[PDB]
């Protein structure tokens, strides 16, 4: 048992989200430009992902529109507060772009659903406070997507492979990295 | 259709992961690992009753909204505070829509007390409640186990001792609004600062209630 | 009068609602079942064929387990519920006893389920009747029939549905030990029995053949036409 | 202490297990089967507390057979794995002292062979090779060192023998024999047992 | 009392002698009951078989079981052995005998060994961890030949050609493993069983086509 | 006769269920629906009933619904009951997906709903649903499919069928104009336009009286779309030109 | 079987008949136990056995009441069979002639031919269990009647 | 809060060819204090059977009342009085009905059988029972059984033996009473007399 | 005070695929102190109201309330579908309050559901 | 025939339900009400049954708000209207609690109609004898809906219901425009209500409520009087 770590930060009209590789999947897609990341116990990760997909599919079918990140975190918090006594061991992280105004959004939650919305970066895992300082040091306002890529890669590496997702208005690029 | 279902399901809290977590935590502590913890808030809060209103203060927002004339502050577990405040706000909005007039402080106090007593103190949420209605200004103090207490000034949080000492030293019945604001600011600083002022002059009790914006 | 409530006795001791329910069986497609020595044959005639339809979804012969089959005649929507309950019970019996289910046991379960719906005024009976064939654990072929009232009893060869009296008379006349000598003879006997009512064979007939220690097998139009030609020779 | 090993190939999944029973009060013979047949081309293996693995396997097998009889076709290996994972997760919370470890192997005509792994907390993963038991980490390490994605059917049994003997020369005696089965596009076959003097 | 009878749910409030939150309601029904059967919920000296040794193996001509009573005659065609708690063994095997008789009456055919062993295991598995303790070997003959199974209170249920449980299990098991043979005559089988039970430190049964007999 | 009409749990002296017969008769007043199966897709065309001048157009469609990533349905009968049935279908599909991590097959979904519909014709005190359904979809076991259901609880698979008002004439024309194994999507669209034109005697067809849905498989994905008024107008114009050339 | 399990003995014919009759009494009250039946049973039974008091015969009626009869006949031809029985039954008689008289009355009342295949026979005797006649026994007893 | 309290006592039973003897002491105590010096532990059930129980007193009273109610029920239902073997089987079932919260009572049943001979049954707090020729129970059973084993008889010699056994056991036990009661079951009925100790 | 509330192991002497994954020992005791209290809140509240009303006014009031509840709770949908419970909520007094049973785990969107006939039979008491 | 006109759960031999038609007839015999959707708002108008001096103006109103952006008016029975209003408010609050955003109009209409459908399929009850008109404003786009006693809802642009509603519908058809404004819509609503009125209209016997981007507001009697004087 290692837990892993999930990281997200935003730039200029683009967002990024990264996890740790080496083994279970930690990042799931919830839409065209909406992603989630789960860290913690593996079985709880899988159960939470499946139930969230169930609820999201029913919602989108019933109302006939793409969901937005705020509604997604509200649904996740409502799902997590169901287990206030004997909770799931997960720490979700949400990153995506608005389906209409294309505005970046990042968020973080605890194991019972207490959201936190920032404007630079969020960090979850078993070593959040260790790499929080280096994330603060390396961040810069208004970076192009490439600079965002190197900054997030360095943050994950200096804190064992990583996987990085870059979300833009048009294309989504996925890369795998390794330190030599 | 599932072949193992006989009766329709219901809603509410779920106790499925109780025993599993109970043994898992013991095993992880025995082998020395770490598990996610619950976010907590411990910043000091205060409040005072001046001539014709209530002044609430907090340190860095953290002042919840329950009604146009009722506000609350919380300390303890953040999720429990948020959930309790939202539920009470929704119930009071329904009550005001039905009755056609602004609610009362005692109603919110009673609802919160009965909820917290129902859940046997497992929902940790210590609150400072204050507001003004037709009868006049009121201020309460609620505790996680469901016991309320009505006072002219209260303090909660880590640095509540200095604030309580300042209130004991420099409190006077029926003071002016500026004096109350200065006293609250000084008491909070003795332990930025946010202040909420609910005054009788900004509320009309002779007009039908209309839904506000949020 | 006395024919509007399920639990009301006629002055001469008749329960008319159950008889009316049985009257609905006599309008469905004819079904024929013949028991051999190493084979069991079921035959159902197609009431009508629509060219713009899929024949796979309108079959009237179903498999309840590895060694039990079933054919019905009556209300199609009512048959499906009974079939599903029987399948669940067949699978659940093995969980309590390692041995596979027996034809008499499953017939008893179906009969009891049918009888449970003739005891109150708040629900109506099932308007179907069934023919059940199969092989026992030690290898003994069987054949049973069930009625909407909840009664069952064994047979050697039987026919249900509309136009069943003529088929039963033909089977009584033409059933003997030298006619069930082989599988081909048994299949030809079933086809000959069904040909008494079907206006033209090959197009309005479907057969299912089960051998010992083997699964259910559904014959295709090629084989049916071949057997029809051999009989006509 | 029971053993479970499985290796995946291009078009086959080699599976092995021991045949020793956890006997402490009754004298018996070491002839016990840890492999259950869910369908024509699916195998499931359980180890753990005695008196629960057999009930779990029987329940899963009955459910799979009911699905087959009701629908007319068979469950895919992935669907079967997800179904049994949900069932195991449900059963784990209803019995606190409870330890069963699964390993599912099967073959499909479209997606090809597959091999799945589970832990006692019902977490499902798909892996080229997996193990359970005493020297699980050591066996995994040696298999990772000596594995190749283009392996042959024989080299697999040779690697199995090498792993067993290398565990023997370091940890313990494995007097109980092993039963070997292989799943292919034709069905489930049986190979000769693996034993040591 | 006709309005209260219509509501088909008898609450303590509707009954007599009710006052306050409770009242003279739990002190009203103190009779001895009419008819039922059910074990009591959970909250002295209990007789247990400690110094007992048993032995059983099957061969071509039937099943031979020996012991040092300690053998339960379930049916004319079924045999059983006790080990552990005597009361639990007696009670549950009486239930098994009743179930077998019901099956025979319903289906007009005797039950098999596998079905009986499965029924016993299912009955004893419901109370896992409650405190039951029993170990049973079940012998019989059915349409598939001789059968032999071992059932305990932990859910175990296995089949084999040779079993032994008791204080001298190891020695007797070794002896009858050395001397075992499937194609064995009845006299040599008797001699082997006697020698094994003697080296373990005498009853002797023999199940045949048409029921068991007592040898000595 | 008039003695055995009181409730659903009464058998006529010749074994007939008059209440179920009347419920099935209730379907003959609704609008007309069509379904045609082709080699590379499936089709579903319906007639619009809400045609008042003061109505609004807010919804995605009036009679076509989406149940799944791979299926769609069309209703004919009582709107109130159709809404309940549609919600239940969506819930059933999501439940199967959660259980097995795979999309539900079409026949399984149809059977699951028909069991619910049949349950109301057996227990007295309730009223059967007066709705008929048409299902289209794609499945990895059998490919493109087309089913139909009725208030009795029965169902069956077809290659070309029709429900609603003036169903008999449409079925009669389909039975002679449909050729098995040689139908493409364009041919199916032309046949649907011709059949709708013949069976709607109210007036000449216009693009605002019908709605057409098309299900096709494109690069490992199933795409469901509703044709627009431009395409409908082109289809009607082409059909009219063909008829004019015919004489 | 429940009585045997509890008391380690065998019931009497009267006790078995009473236990069966306790179930036919309850009807017409659907508001009671959900398994209760809303209409009377439509079946009559004859019980025959041997116990401490000697051979016994009992009769049970759809009304849920039972008595003891020395010789009873039920069914379609019950009145004629009873009238014929009353003229032939006497206490000091043997099983063989009881069998013969019952067969004669059955032959008289049936509308078909008595050919040892459309009837069945069974007896119980002190010391022997319930026994049903086979084809050869039926032919032997049906010869010369 | 312990819901169990131990009270002294000692019971005995001898089975003869045409008679049965059941005897017991008459003291109630709680270890140190003496409750009463007159409390027989032998209860007459029917004209041909007697039961004697010792242990916790409240459980003994409840058991006797339940047994009498069941006897009345059986007599009403079956129109005859029930025999000794039926009583033994019913008592075994009643005792096992409370396996997980047992009665703290030891019982001995003596009486005549159908053939007219003596019968003695001994139980355990769970329900196991068997037929014997002579049995000793109670607190002093361990130090009394070897004497009987090392020492059928006629009525007079059996009575002589019973008297000497209790007079020897009372002097060496701290729970024996000041009086001894003997119940004699024969074909003419039941008679009993008290012997001072 | 509404939330504070105040030998059943039968032996079959009066289908295993349907029921499973349950033992008597685990269900002997609750897993959390709040489990039974939360599962039986409405029943306890009704019992408290009936007790106080019977002690203050008389027998007629609780009987009338129970009769109204039973009469109004007989016109619902069949158990495999979700009902609205409008008139029952009006009579009970819960038509203007929201609790934790309404916003958590919507029963109208449950993840499991059994066969229709099975539930209708189970509700009637046959099974 | 009258053999099928008494029970709710019985189909006529022609495949018709008669009690629902009778409930619709009950709806069509109440006080008139009018709803018009303009380009930037929705207006609702109705009559009131009091029409007397002893009535207290603060007691009971016919136009009521559900949320900050939703309101409704009815035509038919009032006791059946109150329970539905309470249920609608509860549903809106539940949706806001779960999703942390105000409920769209379409979802609220769907759920209310689903509640109303349940009473038309079971024996032992009667259908609601009321019809509803719901107005809203979401994503800068007005909405107008109507819900039948059957549980069926439609989306409208201008409708009338109650006493003499066919003439109101044809009047609206004659004088409706797609590029109107709020004031023109209010004038048209007052005129089409006056068409079926019998007495002298004042500000004390009609109710008017509007819904624009600001929210849902009920007009005061002074504003209604000022509007009435404008058209004379």
């Amino acid at each position: 048992y290692n837990g892993g770590a999930v990281m997200a930060m935003k730039g200029k009209n683009c967002v990024a989200i990264a996890a740790d590789r080496r083994d279970f999947q930690k990042i799931f897609p919830m839409g065209d430009r909406l992603y989630i990341g789960l860290a913690g116990l593996a079985t709880d990760v899988q159960t939470v992902a499946q139930r969230l997909k169930f609820r999201l599919n029913l919602y989108e079918l019933k109302e006939g529109r793409q969901i937005k990140p705020y509604t997604l975190m509200s649904m996740v918090a409502n799902l997590l507060y169901e287990k206030r006594f004997g909770p799931y061991y997960t720490e979700p992280v949400i990153a995506g772009l608005d389906p209409k105004t294309f505005k970046p959004f990042i968020c973080s939650l605890d194991l019972i659903g207490c959201p936190m919305v920032t404007d630079d970066f969020v960090v979850s895992g078993t070593c959040a406070e260790q790499m929080y300082g280096m994330c603060e040091s390396l961040w810069e306002p208004n970076m192009d997507p490439d600079h965002l890529f190197e900054t997030i890669s360095q943050a994950m590496l200096n804190a064992m492979g990583v996987i990085v997702h870059i979300i833009e208005k048009d294309k989504i690029t996925t890369r795998t990295l390794k330190a030599r | 259709a599932a072949v193992s279902v006989y009766a329709p399901p219901v809603g509410g809290f779920s106790f499925d992961n109780c025993r599993r977590n109970a043994v898992l935590e013991a095993d992880f502590a025995k082998r020395g690992y770490k598990l996610p913890k619950v976010r907590k808030t411990g910043t000091t809060i205060a409040g005072v009753v001046y001539k014709d209103g209530i002044v609430l203060g907090a340190d860095t927002s953290k002042i919840h909204f329950i009604s146009p004339n009722i506000y609350c502050c919380g300390a303890g577990t953040a999720a429990d505070t948020d959930m309790t405040t939202q539920l009470i706000s929704s119930n009071l909005e329904l009550h005001s829509l039905s009755t056609g007039r602004l609610p009362r402080v005692v109603t919110a106090n009673r609802m919160l007390k009965q909820m917290l007593f129902r859940y046997q103190g497992y929902i940790g949420a210590a609150l400072v409640l204050g507001g003004v209605d037709v009868t006049g200004p009121h201020l309460y103090s609620i505790y996680p186990h469901g016991s309320t207490d009505k006072l002219p000034y209260v303090t909660m949080g880590s640095g509540s001792l200095a604030a309580m000492a300042v209130f004991e030293d420099k409190f006077r019945p029926d003071m002016e609004e500026e004096e109350a604001k200065n006293l609250v600011s000084e008491a909070i600083a003795a332990g930025n600062i946010d202040l909420c002022v609910i005054s009788k002059n900004k509320l009309d009790f002779l007009r039908p209630y209309t839904v506000p914006n949020k | 009068s006395y024919d509007r409530a399920i639990t009301v006795f006629s002055p001469d001791g008749h329960l008319f609602q159950v008889e009316y329910a049985q009257e609905a069986v006599k309008k469905g497609s004819t079904a024929v079942g013949v028991r051999g020595r190493d084979i069991v044959v079921l035959g159902v005639e197609k009431k009508s064929v629509a060219k713009l339809q899929d024949e796979r979804t309108v079959r009237k012969i179903c498999a309840l387990d590895d060694n039990v089959c079933m054919a019905f005649a009556g209300l199609t929507a009512d048959a499906r519920i009974v079939i599903n309950r029987a399948r669940v019970e067949c699978q659940s019996h093995r969980l309590t006893v390692e041995d596979p289910v027996t034809v008499e046991y499953i017939t008893r379960y179906i009969a009891s389920l049918k009888q449970r719906y003739t005891q109150s005024n708040g629900r109506r009976p099932f308007g179907i009747s069934a023919l059940i064939v199969g092989f026992d654990f030690d290898g003994t072929p069987r054949l049973y029939q069930t009625d909407p009232s909840g009664t069952y009893h064994a047979w050697k060869a039987n026919a249900i549905g509309r136009g069943a009296k003529s088929v039963r008379e033909f089977l009584e006349k033409n059933y003997t030990d030298e006619a069930i000598e082989t599988d081909d003879l048994t299949i030809k006997l079933v086809i000959k029995a069904l040909l008494e009512v079907v206006q033209s064979g090959g197009k309005n007939i479907e057969l299912a053949v089960m051998r010992r220690d083997q699964s259910l097998k559904i014959l295709n139009p090629e084989e049916i036409e071949k057997y029809v030609a051999e009989i006509e020779k | 202490m029971e053993y479970l090993i499985g290796i995946q190939g291009p078009d086959y999944v080699l599976v092995a297990s021991d045949r020793v029973a956890a006997s402490n009060i009754v004298q018996m013979k070491d002839d016990h089967d840890k492999m259950f047949k869910m369908s024509e081309k699916i195998l499931l293996l359980c180890v753990g507390e005695a008196g629960d693995t057999v009930q779990f396997a029987e329940y899963i097998q009955k459910n799979v057979q009911l699905y087959k009889m009701r629908n007319g076709y068979e469950l895919s290996p992935t669907a079967a794995a997800n179904f049994t994972r949900r069932n195991l997760a449900d059963c784990l919370r209803s019995r606190t002292p409870y330890h069963v470890n699964l390993l599912l192997a099967g073959y499909d005509e479209h997606e090809g062979p597959a091999l799945y792994y589970m832990d006692y907390l019902a977490a499902l993963a798909k892996a080229p090779f997996a193990a359970h038991g005493y020297g699980a980490f050591l066996t995994l390490s040696i298999l990772d060192r000596y594995y190749t994605p283009t392996i042959s059917r024989e080299r697999a049994v040779e690697l199995l023998r090498k792993c067993l003997e290398e565990l023997q020369k370091r940890f313990i005696l494995n007097l109980p024999t092993f039963s070997v089965r292989i799943i292919d596009k034709n069905g489930i076959h049986d190979l000769d047992n693996i034993s040591f003097p | 009392m006709a309005l209260a009878s219509v509501l088909e749910r008898p609450l303590p409030v509707n009954q007599r002698g009710f006052f306050g939150l409770g009242g003279r309601a739990d002190l009203l029904d103190l009779g001895p009951g009419s008819l039922s059967d059910g074990l009591s919920l959970a909250a002295p000296g209990i007789e247990m078989l400690h110094g007992t040794t048993t032995l059983a193996f099957k061969f071509r001509h039937g099943v031979i079981v020996a012991a040092d009573k300690k053998v339960i005659e379930i049916n004319p065609y079924l045999l059983g052995t006790m080990a552990g708690g005597a009361a639990d063994c007696s009670f549950w095997e009486r239930l098994l005998a009743r179930q077998c008789r019901i099956y025979e009456l319903r289906n007009k055919e005797r039950i098999s060994v596998a079905a009986a062993s499965k029924l016993l295991a299912n009955m004893v598995y419901q109370y896992k961890g409650m405190g039951l303790s029993m170990g049973t070997m079940i012998c019989g003959w059915d349409k598939r030949g001789p059968g032999l199974y071992y059932v305990d209170s932990e859910g175990n249920r296995i089949s084999g050609a040779t079993f032994s449980v008791g204080s001298g299990s190891v020695y007797a098991y070794g002896v009858m493993d050395r001397g075992y043979s499937y194609d064995l005559e009845v006299e040599q089988a008797y001699d082997l069983a006697r020698r094994a039970i003697y080296q373990a430190t005498v009853n002797l049964y023999h199940v045949r086509e048409d029921g068991w007999i007592r040898v000595s | 006769s008039r003695r055995y009409d009181s409730r659903t749990t009464i058998f006529s002296p010749e074994g007939r269920l008059y209440q179920v017969e009347y419920a099935m008769e209730a379907i003959g007043h609704a609008g007309t629906c069509l379904g045609i199966l082709a080699n590379d897709g499936v089709l579903l065309a319906a007639e619009r009933r809400n045609i008042h001048k003061l109505l609004d157009e807010v919804f995605f469609s009036e009679k076509i619904y989406k149940l799944n990533e791979d299926m769609a349905c069309s209703v004919a009968g009582i709107t109130s009951d159709a809404n309940v049935l549609t919600n239940e279908l969506r819930l059933i599909a999501q439940r199967y997906l959660l259980q097995y991590q795979e999309p539900i097959p079409c026949e399984q979904l149809v059977t699951a709903l028909c069991d619910i519909k049949q349950a109301y014709t057996q227990f007295g005190g309730k009223r059967p649903f007066g709705v008929s359904l048409l299902y289209i979809g794609w499945d990895k076991h059998y490919g493109f499919q087309l089913y139909q259901s009725d208030p009795s609880g029965n169902y069956g698979g077809w290659k070309a069928t029709c429900i609603g008002n003036n169903s008999a004439a449409a079925v009669s024309m389909l039975k002679q104009d449909y050729k098995e194994g040689e139908m493409t999507l364009k041919s199916a669209l032309a046949l649907a336009i011709k059949v709708l034109n013949k069976t709607m005697d109210v007036s000449k067809l216009s693009a605002e009286k019908v709605e057409i849905a098309t299900l096709t498989r494109e690069n490992g994905k199933t795409v469901i779309r509703v044709l627009k008024q431009k395409e409908v107008e082109q289809l009607i114009k082409k059909h009219e030109e063909e008829e004019a050339k015919a004489e | 079987q429940n009585h045997w399990f509890t008391y380690n003995e065998t019931m009497t014919v009267e006790s078995v008949t009473q236990a069966v009759s306790n179930l036919a009494l309850q009807f017409g009250e659907e508001d009671a136990d959900p398994g209760a039946m809303s209409r009377p049973f439509g079946v009559a039974l004859l019980f025959g056995g041997v116990d401490e008091k000697g051979p016994q015969l009992f009769h049970m009626d759809p009304s849920g009441t039972f008595v003891q009869c020395d010789a009873r006949a039920i069914g379609s031809a019950s009145e004629g069979a009873q009238s014929s029985l009353q003229e032939v039954y006497h206490k000091s008689m043997t099983l063989k002639e009881a069998i013969k008289s019952s067969l004669i009355i059955l032959k008289q009342v049936m509308e078909e031919k008595l050919n040892a295949t459309n009837i069945e026979l069974a007896t119980v005797q002190p010391g022997q269990n319930f026994h049903m006649f086979t084809k050869e026994e039926l032919e032997e007893v049906i010869k010369d009647i | 809060f312990s819901p169990y309290v131990f009270n002294g006592g000692t019971i005995l039973a001898i089975a003869g060819e045409d008679f049965a003897i059941v005897a017991s002491d008459t003291r109630l105590s709680e270890g140190f204090s003496i409750h009463t010096r007159d409390s027989p532990k032998c209860y007459k059930l029917t004209d041909k059977t007697v039961i004697g129980c010792s242990g916790f007193h409240g459980d003994c009273l409840t058991l006797t009342k339940i047994i009498e109610a069941r006897l009345k029920m059986y007599k009403h239902s079956n129109n005859k009085a029930m025999t000794t073997g039926a009583i033994a089987a019913m008592l075994s079932t009643i005792l096992y009905s409370r396996r997980f919260f047992p009665y703290y009572v030891y019982n001995i049943i003596g009486g005549l059988d159908e053939e007219g001979k003596g019968a003695v049954y001994s139980f355990d707090p769970v329900g196991s029972y068997q037929r014997d020729s002579f049995k000793a129970g109670g607190s002093a059973s361990a130090m009394l059984q070897p004497l009987l084993d090392n020492q059928p008889l006629s009525l007079d010699r059996a009575m002589r033996l019973v008297k000497d056994v209790f007079i020897s056991a009372a002097e060496r036990d701290v729970y024996t009473g000041d009086a001894l009661r003997i119940c004699i079951v024969t074909k003419e009925g039941i008679r009993e007399e008290t012997v001072s100790l | 005070m509404n939330a504070r509330g105040l030998d059943s192991i039968p032996v079959t002497e009066l289908d295993l695929l349907r029921k499973g994954f349950s033992c008597v020992k685990n269900e002997l005791l609750p897993s959390h102190p709040l489990e039974l209290s939360e599962k039986n809140f409405q029943l306890n509240q009704d019992k408290m109201n009936f007790s106080t009303l019977r002690n203050i006014q008389g027998l007629f009031a609780p009987l009338k309330l129970q009769m109204e509840f039973k009469a109004v709770q007989q016109v619902q949908r069949l158990p495999f579908l979700s009902s609205s419970n409008l008139s029952l909520d009006v009579l009970r007094g819960n038509d203007e309050t929201i609790g934790f049973e309404d916003i958590l785990n919507d029963p109208s969107q449950s993840e499991v559901m059994g066969e229709p006939h099975l539930m209708v039979e189970y509700k009637l008491g046959l099974l | 025939e009258r053999g099928y006109s008494f029970s709710l759960t019985t189909f006529s031999p022609s495949g018709k339900l008669v009690q629902i038609e009778y409930a619709l007839a009950a709806v069509a015999g109440g006080a008139p009400s009018v709803g018009i959707k303009a380009a930037n708002g929705v207006v609702l108008a109705t009559e009131k049954k009091q029409k007397s001096i002893l009535y207290d103006e603060r007691s009971v109103h016919k136009v009521e708000p559900i949320t900050k952006h939703i309101g409704l008016v009815y035509s038919g029975m009032g006791p059946d209207y109150r329970v539905l209003v309470h249920r609608a408010r509860k549903l809106a609050q539940q949706y806001y609690l779960v999703y942390q955003e105000p409920i769209p109009t379409a979802q609220l209409v769907q759920r209310v109609a689903s509640v109303m459908q349940e009473y038309t399929q079971s024996g032992g009850v009667r259908p609601f004898g009321v019809s509803l008109l719901i107005c809203g404003w979401n994503e800068g786009r007005p909405y107008l809906f109507q819900s039948d006693p059957s549980g069926a809802y439609f989306a409208w642009k201008a409708t009338a219901m109650g006493k003499n509603y066919v003439n109101g519908k044809t009047f609206l058809e004659k004088r409706y425009n797609e590029d109107l404004e709020l004031e023109d819509a209010i004038h048209t609503a007052i005129l089409t209500l006056k068409e079926s009125f019998e007495g002298q209209m004042t500000e004390d016997n009609i109710e008017v409520g509007i819904c624009n981007e600001a929210g849902f507001r009920r007009l005061t009697p002074t504003e209604v009087k000022d509007y009435l004087a404008a058209i004379a």
